[PDB]
Formats: C-alpha cells, structure tokens, sequence
C-alpha cells in the first residue's frame, strides 16, 4: 500500500514561530492527503483536507501545501495550544494509510516549579494505607529529580513518580511524587520531605512536614 | 451534540472476544462509511476497516491479522466492530470515525479504551490533598486529589462538575500490583478557598462508578 | 408528443440516473480491492462522466470485476443515448426535408 513517511518524527520550536510538518508518499497522489491534530489524551481532529482546504473552526494561522509525493502542513505563529501530535493520511488509493507521525515541541523560558506536599488524608489513614503526595508542577525544562527524606534520612522505597507530557496550556511539564506506606510504618515517623532539583536553582526546593 | 458515542472502556478476559459500538448522531447519509481507527498507548493510527451502513459491505486491512468483524444496525444508527480471541497486542484505544465518501474522517468518537487482561475490575479510591497545617500559602493555593487502586484503565478526572479546568494537572496513572493509581492537582487564588467550594469528581467507566470529594482544610 | 424527441429526453434522464448510481455502485465495488483509485463519490462521478463520454483521459478506471461490469454498464447507456440523440436529430431532419420539397 501507499507508504507515508513523517520525519522528523519531533519538531521543537519557539513560540511564535512558523513550523512546518513534512509528510511524503511512496507514490504519486495528487493532492488526497488530509491533515489531523490529536493531543494528548485526545481524539484526532481534522485540521486540513485535500492538502490545502480550510476546515471551519480551525484556527487560520493553519495551513497545508504540496502536491504528487511530497506534503507540507504549516501553522503560522505557533503557540501552546498547538501541542500535540500531527498524522498526514492518505486516501488516493485503497486502502487509507496514516503517516507515523509528527510531534511538535515548544522551547519555552525556563521554569522553577512549584512544590507542594501533603499529607494522607484522614480517609485513607482509616483505610489502613498512607500516600504522602508531591507536586512539581509547571516547570521548564522536563528534567527534574525529586528526592524523598524520612526523618532526615533519604527514603527510595515506596515511590511511584509519574511525568506529564508538555503543557498544552503554557508549554510547561509537571511531575507527582507519591510515597505510599502502611499506616504503622507512617506513624512511626515524624518528618516527610520532598526535595526538588532543578536547572532553576543550585539549592533544591524543599517541602517538608510533621505529623506533630 | 457529539456525533459519535462510544463507550468509555472495555475490559476482555485474553481469548475471549467484546463487541464495541458506535452511535452516530447529525447528518447521516446513505453515502456514509464508518471506519475503525487502532492506537495503542504511544503508537500512531492504524486503520482497521470500513462498513457502509446503508449497505452493509465492510472492508478489512489486509496486512494485520483479522480480529475484527464489522456490522451495523441501520434503525439505532450504531456500527459495531467484534473483536474475537483478544491478545495483550490487542490492548488499545479504538475510535470510529465517520466519512461522507471523500477519504477523510470528518468526526470521531471518543474511543474505546480496550484492555484484555485476567485482573478484576476494581473502582478506585480516592482521597482528598489538602495542605498541612504548616504550609504557608502566596496568591494562589494548590490542592488535589488521589485516585488509588482502580483497573482498568482509564479514570476522568473533573473539578467542580468540568466548571474548573484552567490550572489542572491530571497525572499519567502508574501501574503496580495489577492497579492504577494517579493524582490530580487544582491550582486557585489563595482568596477563593475554602470560602467557594472545590470538588474532585472522578468518573471509572469500567466499573460504571462516578464519585464526588470535596477538599475540605485540615482544621 | 414526437416520438424521437420523447425518447430523447428519456435517454438523458436514464443516462444521470446510470451515472449516479453508477459512482455509487462503482466506489461500493472497488472499495477493498489494493490500489483501486475510484474509492471517492466525486471523482467516481466524474470518472461516470468520462466513461459515459468516451473520453479517454485514462486517469481513473476499475480493477475489479464487478467495478468493470458497471463500467460496461455506463459505456452502453451513454453509447446508447448519444447514438439516440443522432437518431432523433435524424428523424427530424428527414422531416424538415421532406416539408421542404413539399412531399
Ligand atoms: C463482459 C465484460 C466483463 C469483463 C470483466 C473481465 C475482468 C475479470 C476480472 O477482473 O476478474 C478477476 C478475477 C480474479 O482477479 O479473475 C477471474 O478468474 C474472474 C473469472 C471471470 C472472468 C470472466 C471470464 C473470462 C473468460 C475469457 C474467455 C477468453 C476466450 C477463451
Ligand atoms: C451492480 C454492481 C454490484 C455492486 C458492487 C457489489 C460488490 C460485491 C462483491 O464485491
Ligand atoms: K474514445
Ligand atoms: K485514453
Ligand atoms: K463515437
């Protein structure tokens, strides 16, 4: 069938900017070639049809070109928003093929992030567990370690760490530290802390508590 | 309206099969296909098959092995796609999508998010992530809430009933033990809480469970 | 009414009909077939257009069987009601001719 090639599969970007997404066929299609947006968690949305033709509702800075093998999708003044993955498909011949794909990455100005502890909550303390949850959210750039101390002394097991993709709200990443312990091992402890280091800072940002 | 109406998630037992629908809304037309798009979780689309529901005739993918069947009932406007002897290769989100006749999907549905495993579904937990009583606060406040100990995925996270989405971050659950478990963080002026309230509503499909909880401060 | 000019209009408006169910029937045969361009309802349409004409572009044709046998359907209708149209034009000239000598 009718092979479409997106490459380079990550595009990385200024804000406001134009960018280009490159798509070619194996063969010869005209222009049959339809453009779509999906981002994270998301469904695909239809962005350009027929190489070049406006959809109504979508943003005019949106536009496409190209024509036989070779494909551009352009967007005008990128901004936030426009995160997310891009897939050229293509119906000139049967069967309808999608390209592999294309994301779109904005470097934006570097972030410290924001932490936040918290404590189990009295349900879950009921329940016979204890999940001390941290928060590093909106930072820049996405790489970033967080640390856990109990009492002072460096604690590894029982943490789960989760990263979100890039923001499509401000182009930021966020990440949730969460250190879950049986309710007797939690009480017989004292101090939480969550430390987060970051190109931000040489001193870590640091959020601790007391069950005191 | 949405156009296309599909279940949030399906959880099939490995070799067994599960029938996925697709109710079409809007403009419909006897020049109308319904296609049936795979994506598993950080892969591309893959295109599965095509029905004309005025009709009945299906078309398949000939370079996959054939897992899908496709019908359609023409008085509920629904087309159905039955998976049969599922893998875990078969683990994946599947949208159907609508096409006039011209080679594009106009509109999709949601997707059905398809998990095949032996585990029991299990509605989660979820706990309430106010600050301590040591925590100072600027202009604004953060809170959360947890969500722990639910399968399959996935979960939907809302805040206030969908009133609240600026300064949301919903985590990517991590799987451990055969559950999930993720956290959702709500950033609001310092000002507008407690005195307005703020609600965590998390809605598990596969267990058909929607729970409330408001964050309420430690005092 | 005239019989050739009846006939006439009956051949065109038999010959949209073949054409229109005939981009249905032909998107609803090659559907499924690898590499079969004629998948999309407007240039099936107009691909009715250019078998029904003759034309001859080349650029869309059927690959498989039952795309072909709606093929040869379209042909013959527009062979058919083109070739009627000459006839009727026939007809009336030879009447026209036949007033004009006053026979
Ligand atoms: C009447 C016009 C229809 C012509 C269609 C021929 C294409 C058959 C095909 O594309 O069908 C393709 C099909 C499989 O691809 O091949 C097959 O076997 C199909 C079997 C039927 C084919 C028709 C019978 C041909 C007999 C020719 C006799 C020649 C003298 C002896
Ligand atoms: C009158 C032409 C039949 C329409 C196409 C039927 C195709 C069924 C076998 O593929
Ligand atoms: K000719
Ligand atoms: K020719
Ligand atoms: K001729």
């Amino acid at each position: 069938d009718i092979l479409l090639t997106q490459s380079p599969a990550i595009l990385s970007v200024s804000p406001g900017e134009r960018v280009s997404f490159s798509c070619r066929a194996s063969q010869s299609i005209g222009t049959d070639i339809h453009w779509y947006q999906q981002r994270t968690n998301g469904s695909p949305r239809l962005l350009i049809k027929y190489a070049s033709e406006s959809i109504s509702g979508i943003p005019s800075r949106f536009s496409g070109s190209g024509s036989g093998t070779d494909f551009t999708l352009s967007i005008n003044s990128v901004e936030s928003e426009d995160i997310a993955n891009y897939y050229c498909q293509q119906s000139n011949r049967w069967p309808f093929t999608f390209g592999s794909g294309t994301k779109l990455e904005i470097k934006r100005a570097d972030a410290a992030p924001t932490v936040s502890i918290f404590p189990p909550s009295s349900e879950q303390l009921t329940s016979g567990g204890a999940s001390v949850v941290c928060f590093l959210n909106n930072f820049y750039p996405k790489d970033i370690n967080v640390k856990w101390k109990i009492d002072g002394s460096e604690r590894q097991n029982g943490v789960l760490n989760s990263w979100t993709d890039q923001d499509s709200k401000d182009s930021t990443y966020s990440m949730s530290s969460t250190l879950t312990l049986t309710k007797d091992e939690y009480e017989r402890h004292n101090s939480y802390t969550c430390e987060a280091t970051h190109k931000t800072s040489t001193s870590p940002i640091v959020k601790s508590f007391n069950r005191n | 309206q949405v156009q296309l109406q599909q279940p949030g998630a399906e959880l099939v037992k490995p070799g067994a099969s599960v029938k996925l629908s697709c109710k079409a809304s809007g403009y419909t037309f006897t020049s109308d296909w319904i296609h049936w798009v795979k994506q598993r979780p950080g892969h591309g689309l893959e295109w599965i098959g095509e029905i004309i529901p005025s009709y009945g005739r299906a078309n398949y993918n000939e370079k996959i092995q054939k897992k899908a069947t496709l019908t359609a009932d023409k008085s509920s406007s629904t087309a159905f796609m039955q998976l049969s002897s599922l893998t875990s290769e078969d683990s994946a989100v599947y949208y159907c999508a609508r096409e006039r006749g011209d080679g594009y999907f106009a509109v999709w549905g949601a997707g059905t998010t398809v998990t095949v495993s032996s585990a029991k579904t299990t509605p989660p937990s979820v706990y309430p992530l106010a600050p301590g009583s040591a925590a100072q606060t600027n202009s604004m406040v953060t809170l959360g809430c947890l969500v722990k100990g639910y399968f399959p995925e996935p979960v939907t996270v809302t805040w206030n009933s969908g009133s609240l989405s600026s300064g949301v971050h919903t985590f990517p659950a991590v799987l451990q033990s055969d559950l999930y478990t993720l956290s959702s963080s709500v950033t609001v002026p310092s000002s507008s809480w407690p005195s307005e309230t703020v609600t965590c509503n998390v809605a598990h499909p596969a267990s058909s469970t929607k729970v409330d909880k408001k964050i309420v401060p430690r005092d | 009414s005239a019989l050739h000019w009846r006939a006439a209009g009956a051949a065109t408006v038999l010959l949209v009909i073949v054409l229109l169910a005939g981009s249905y029937l032909a998107v609803l045969a090659e559907r499924g077939a690898p590499g079969a361009q004629l998948i999309t309802y407007p240039r099936a349409l107009w691909w009715s257009v250019e078998t029904a004409t003759a034309v001859g572009y080349g650029d869309l044709y059927p690959v498989t069987l039952w795309g072909r046998c709606v093929a040869v359907v379209v042909m013959v209708a527009g062979i058919t009601s083109f070739g009627l149209v000459t006839a009727a034009l026939a007809t009336w000239f030879v009447g026209r001719e036949q007033e004009r000598r006053g026979h």
